[PDB]
């Protein structure tokens, strides 16, 4: 499991074996951690240019 | 276009702004010096409109039985998610674009600043334009599921 | 002969055609137009190309009472064969306002010229419905579990539009206008859906009054016409199924990227805000030596 | 697609609709019991002896009615050795209609 070659879980009050090849991922969400992201550094650099203002 | 000639001795007889008499003084013309000469100066062009009912007008444009009831039909939702997933990732890219073309752009001679720190090929503008693209269409698909699920059953 | 009338496209040149022809001759009252159309068969799709109008004279004391020219017919045809030699016989144009059981015998007598099946193309002059102003039908023979015989009925066919590339970019030269059945922008999508709703209510609501018509006023019974209901009660979808929960989480999925993209918009537009307050700072130092 | 000029006369016909209502009892993919009984053939032949209780076979299944199948069954299996030798077929299709 730790490897992750079957990466299921080892239900140890039964002794039984759950093999999950499941994806627990989506490719939208990773992608839109990143848009977020570069949002966030943008807003810092636009703070600069309104120091002006204020 | 239209021509109509003008005869070699009406030419000589200097007809010609006879022809042009009462128009709204529009004409036509067709590349340089070979096909001008022989437009303006041996035969008259005048402007061609175009002539329709409204018997007509509703038949060109009717389209299919199926075409006033387009929007029930919903697409693939695969094509739906290329959708979705194709937008955010790019729109990554050009945000770092963004980044850079900000962080100067701040002396004087604004055109000069557009030019060294791309803001020429403008990512701003770009950036607002894919996000408001996809945005006006995934209402429309969260739209369309709501009412196809609770409509039908 | 055969069956290869799946889809009719049918030029838009011809529909234009049609409508002046029928003036033309000033065929008013219930009167009739009856012309020919030329284009090619053999092919799944029928080709509506051209059509011409033949001198036929329709009675008012009766529908079984018709002049047609035969003579007429072929001067037409080796005509326009030296136009262009891919257009034959493919059918007639009715122009009535709908379909007539003596337009039978009619059919057959142009299936001599063909080498298809003809298509009786009613091309409505009335302008009737939002949709298509075309029906299109083909004479076919059956017989049927009722007990009946060597019937000759109309089928009817789907109706498509197609249009060369050359026909196409006429019409967008003499039109301009945008549509009430397009699917463009938000408003006009928005505007679709609730015309495309209200499309489907309308018919379902004839269906209703039309099963009422059998049973209490003995119109006629027919598989063809309860074979399809039976279709779409057994291909209905269903909801509080497992498809129903992954469609609501299909549905989390579209309104979490218009959230970030909202976000993302407000981003561009308060770059703005400022930018017009440090564009005013220094039009006040300017304004201040004018 | 018979003709209006007979050719095919009443007698024949009699034993075409008998050929007909055994085909359907002892097949596997007949569901069309009252075609048959809606069909002039048959509307019009309902009236004579040895034509009640074959069609009270074919009722039997598109009703479903097991009681009134299982009493049929009885007597006509032991007069027609067709629907004896067929049996298994004729088991499985009040079933399979219900």
């Amino acid at each position: 499991i730790l490897d992750k070659i079957f990466y299921g879980v080892l239900d140890q009050g039964n002794g039984w074996l759950y093999v999950y090849e499941t994806p627990n991922q989506d490719a939208t969400y990773d992608s839109a951690l990143e848009l977020v992201g570069q949002l966030n550094k943008v807003v810092d650099q636009l703070f600069e240019k309104a120091s002006v203002l204020y | 276009d239209a021509f109509r000639l003008i005869d070699t001795g009406a030419l000589i007889n200097n007809l010609e702004p006879r022809q042009t008499t009462s128009n709204t003084g529009l004409l036509n013309k067709a590349n340089i010096q070979a096909l001008i000469h022989g437009l303006n100066r041996h035969y008259y062009s005048l402007n061609i409109d175009y002539h329709k009912t409204a018997k007509e007008t509703k038949m060109l444009m009717n389209l299919h039985k199926e075409q006033w009831q387009s929007g029930l039909k919903m697409y693939d939702y695969e094509e739906k998610e290329e959708s979705n997933l194709a937008a955010t990732k790019s729109m990554v890219k050009i945000a770092e674009q963004y980044s850079k073309r900000i962080e100067e752009e701040k002396e004087l001679t604004e055109e000069e600043l557009k030019t060294r720190y791309v803001g020429r090929q403008d990512p701003k503008k770009h950036l607002s334009e894919t996000a408001d693209e996809t945005l006006e269409n995934n209402i429309v698909s969260v739209l369309t599921a709501g009412v196809n699920s609770v409509a039908i059953k | 002969m055969s069956l290869q009338h799946e889809k009719v496209t049918i030029a838009p040149l011809v529909l234009l055609s049609a409508l002046d022809h029928y003036e033309r001759t000033q065929t008013k009252e219930n009167k009739r137009c009856v012309g020919v159309i030329l284009g090619d068969a053999n092919s799944s799709t029928i080709r509506v190309t051209n059509s011409f109008a033949l001198p036929f004279e329709e009675d008012e004391k009766n529908s079984d009472v018709w002049f047609l020219d035969h003579n007429y017919i072929e001067n037409m045809n080796e005509m326009c064969k030296k136009i262009n030699a891919k257009e034959k016989l493919i059918g007639w144009y009715h122009s009535g306002p709908k379909l007539r059981a003596s337009d039978l015998k009619i059919n057959e007598l142009f299936k001599k010229y063909t080498q298809n099946n003809p298509l009786l193309l009613i091309v409505d002059v009335k302008q009737q419905g939002v949709g298509l102003p075309t029906d299109a039908y083909v004479a076919i023979e059956q017989v049927k579990d009722d007990g009946t015989s060597t019937e000759k009925t109309f089928l009817h066919l789907p109706c498509t539009i197609e249009a060369e590339e050359a026909e196409e970019i006429g019409v967008e030269h003499l039109l301009r206008d945008v549509r009430d059945q397009a699917a463009g922008g938000l408003s006009i999508r928005l505007t679709n859906q609730l015309k495309s709703l209200k499309g489907l209510q309308s018919k379902l609501k004839d269906v209703v009054e039309y099963l009422d018509k059998v049973i209490n006023k003995e119109l006629p019974i027919n598989h063809t016409i309860l074979g399809k209901l039976q279709d779409v009660f057994n291909l209905l979808p269903n909801l509080g199924t497992p498809d129903d929960d992954e469609i609501d989480v299909e549905n989390h999925d579209r309104i979490n990227i218009s959230n970030n993209l909202q976000k993302a918009l407000t981003v561009k537009t308060n770059d703005e805000l400022m930018v017009i307050y440090i564009s005013n700072l220094v039009r006040s130092i300017i304004a201040f030596d004018d | 697609t018979l003709e209006p000029s007979t050719s095919i006369t009443l007698a024949e016909r009699q034993q075409l609709a008998y050929d007909l209502s055994i085909s359907a009892l002892l097949g596997d993919k007949i569901y069309n019991f009252g075609e048959l009984l809606h069909h002039p053939i048959m509307e019009t032949i309902v009236n004579d002896s040895n034509y009640d209780w074959l069609f009270q076979l074919l009722n039997a299944l598109t009703v479903g009615d097991f009681d009134k199948f299982d009493s049929l069954i009885k007597v006509q299996i032991s007069k027609i050795p067709i629907l004896a030798q067929h049996e298994s077929f004729l088991r499985q299709k009040i079933c399979l209609m219900t």
